[PDB]
């Protein structure tokens, strides 16, 4: 979607945005997983 | 030019400048410790004469240029043409 | 015969022979042919002279990079026994002992190599006299002693360095009070200069480092006890701080000015080591701190550059780690980082002019040589474009 | 082994002239005749001792292993570690 001015195609921006931000909270449980995975050791720097 | 030869032989590796013995054993030229230098070459000297006399004893038509004498440390090249006795110090490697 | 008729004799032109000879020589010899991480590296603990007595300082001598001066100053444990003394301790053969050993009256707190006297070894002490020692001397006393007159330092010195060319030196030191005198080395009865180093008028500063960027002579830079570091003119219509920076809330325990060349300049980076565990990579032209690096619960000793190295610098700590950070690699991490044992408080470090390898004080006297690793030491010709980039990132 | 020794050391450049020599000077073997390999391999024996001692005059750990001669008329060679001497009759180039 570009200059397009119908709303359904914004609807379908959504949609293609939904699934974007589904890729996105992918990545989010990935690197909050090497987040944790990577944690229990201290809190300066690289530990927290 | 005497200054060409001098930085054509510092070229070579471990090597520096350019010196030359003359016939008295005493280098016409000055590049490394003098003491050292003077009684070295007049060592030097002694068995290129030696070598010049057995040469001349069976091949008395040969002349000498050439000399690879070389110890584990340097080797050193002696080269006498008729009384200038280029000397070189270079590393075997 | 004499050498004036070989001049003559080269100056005839019968050489053509002699120069042909030469290039056929020459030409036909060219051919050449054969025939056929942290490591400890090693101690350095006199028991005579080192009992308790904590390390002050460290160097390597330029003329001798096998030699190292130290100084342990503190005198707790016998009063009758001598006060300060400074060790030096050779690299190039292993022994128990030190090399050579020197004592001063009063309790030294620093100590140097002479640039010009490779046979001479300059320290200060606790007093505020800068002692001498002519190694020629068999006599362990200090030789030549500056007066400790109004002229002269009057306070506890604690930067030491001979600097300049070989044919113009000045060894300058600078005390606690912040007056900066320039003695001749050969010559220490009178100070042939000196000036009391003062910020904005009437505020006196309490110096104890400095470092002097390299080639540079004329500017320095100088690390207060009170937390701000300075920028100083040492010859000129503006001799004295010329500089403000915030810098940190504790003292500063260390400096020093970037140790490297070859590629693009970077004499004005400089690291401070403060007293509250925070190294600060941080330089002259800018008046921020440009990063912070912090870690830990004590506080830093000392710091220096890798003299190689245009990254990597050293680390001091309390608990006893000795830390290499390179920011090529990281910045957030020590790249390295190794304990001695029975965690005491470490005092100084001190890289050998080569830079291949460290050195280390201690709480307790012993001097720790240590190694480092290749990769971990030695730089590329694209590591100093790697620190132009990582530099140019904030 | 002996022959395929100075086999392989004549035939590498079809040498004039080899012998094995182990012992100092005064060789017995002959590839040509007897005479111009002895009395030349003794000659060279002695000059080898003297070169042996003029290399360790700069310094007496140094040793000679190793030496050519090539001038306008002969290439000689030697190889000495202890008593390993080496005699090579060859043209100059």
């Amino acid at each position: 979607d570009g200059l397009d001015v119908s709303k359904e195609g914004t609807e379908a921006w959504e949609a293609a945005m939904k699934r974007y931000d589904e890729r996105i909270d992918r990545v989010e449980t990935r690197i909050t997983a090497r987040l944790r995975d990577q944690l229990g050791t201290a809190k300066n720097a690289n530990e927290m | 030019e005497v200054e060409e030869t001098l930085k054509r032989l510092q070229s070579q590796k471990g090597v520096q400048g350019i010196i030359v013995v003359n016939t008295e054993g005493i280098p016409i030229k000055s590049t490394m410790d003098n003491p050292t230098t003077t009684q070295y070459a007049s060592l030097m000297h002694s068995f290129i004469l030696k070598a010049r006399s057995t040469v001349r004893d069976i091949d008395p038509q040969n002349d000498l240029t050439f000399l690879r004498i070389r110890s584990k440390k340097n080797e050193i090249m002696v080269a006498p043409d008729k009384d200038y006795f280029l000397i070189v110090i270079q590393n075997p490697t | 015969l004499t050498e004036e008729e070989k001049q003559q004799i080269l100056h005839s032109e019968e050489f053509l022979s002699f120069f042909d000879h030469s290039t056929r020589i020459v030409e036909r010899a060219l051919s050449e042919q054969i025939n056929i991480k942290l490591s400890l590296n090693r101690q350095f603990f006199d028991e005579r002279w080192s009992k308790h007595r904590v390390v002050s300082c460290l160097d390597w001598s330029s003329q001798y990079p096998e030699l190292l001066v130290a100084s342990y100053n503190n005198n707790e444990d016998a009063p009758h026994e001598p006060d300060g003394v400074a060790l030096v301790w050779n690299m190039k053969y292993k022994k128990t002992t030190p090399e050579y050993v020197f004592h001063c009256q009063s309790a030294v707190m620093s100590a140097t190599f002479a640039k010009f006297h490779p046979n001479l070894v300059v320290g200060g002490t606790y007093s505020g006299q800068i002692v001498l020692w002519d190694n020629r001397s068999n006599k362990r006393t200090p030789v030549q002693r500056t007066p400790l007159s109004a002229a002269a330092h009057t306070h506890p010195v604690y930067c030491v360095n001979v600097v300049g060319t070989q044919n113009a030196h000045n060894l300058i030191s600078i005390s606690t009070d912040g007056k900066i005198c320039s003695w001749s080395l050969d010559m220490l009865s009178h100070p042939q200069d000196s000036m009391e180093l003062v910020h904005k008028q009437s505020k006196a500063v309490a110096v104890t480092s400095m470092s002097f960027p390299v080639g540079d002579v004329n500017n320095f830079v100088v690390g207060s006890e009170e937390g701000s570091v300075y920028t100083a003119c040492r010859h000129g219509s503006k001799a004295g701080i010329s500089e403000m920076f915030e810098g940190h809330q504790g003292p500063i325990t260390g400096i020093h000015c970037h140790a490297a060349v070859g590629a693009v300049d970077f004499s004005h980076l400089f690291v401070t080591s403060s007293f509250d565990w925070t190294v600060k990579l941080w330089t002259t032209k800018n008046n921020k701190p440009l990063y912070s690096f912090e870690d830990n619960a004590d506080y830093v000793y000392d710091v220096m550059w890798s003299p190689t190295h245009p990254a990597l610098f050293a680390c001091v700590d309390g608990m006893g780690r000795l830390d290499l950070w390179n920011l090529n690699n990281d910045t957030e991490v020590p790249t390295a980082s190794i304990s001695v044992e029975g965690n005491p408080a470490l005092n100084r470090v001190r890289w050998t002019h080569s830079g291949r390898e460290i050195a280390v004080g201690d709480s307790e006297g012993q001097i720790v040589i240590y190694d480092v690793g290749e990769q971990i030491a030695v730089p590329r010709n694209d590591e100093w474009a790697r620190f132009g980039r990582t530099l140019a990132e904030i």
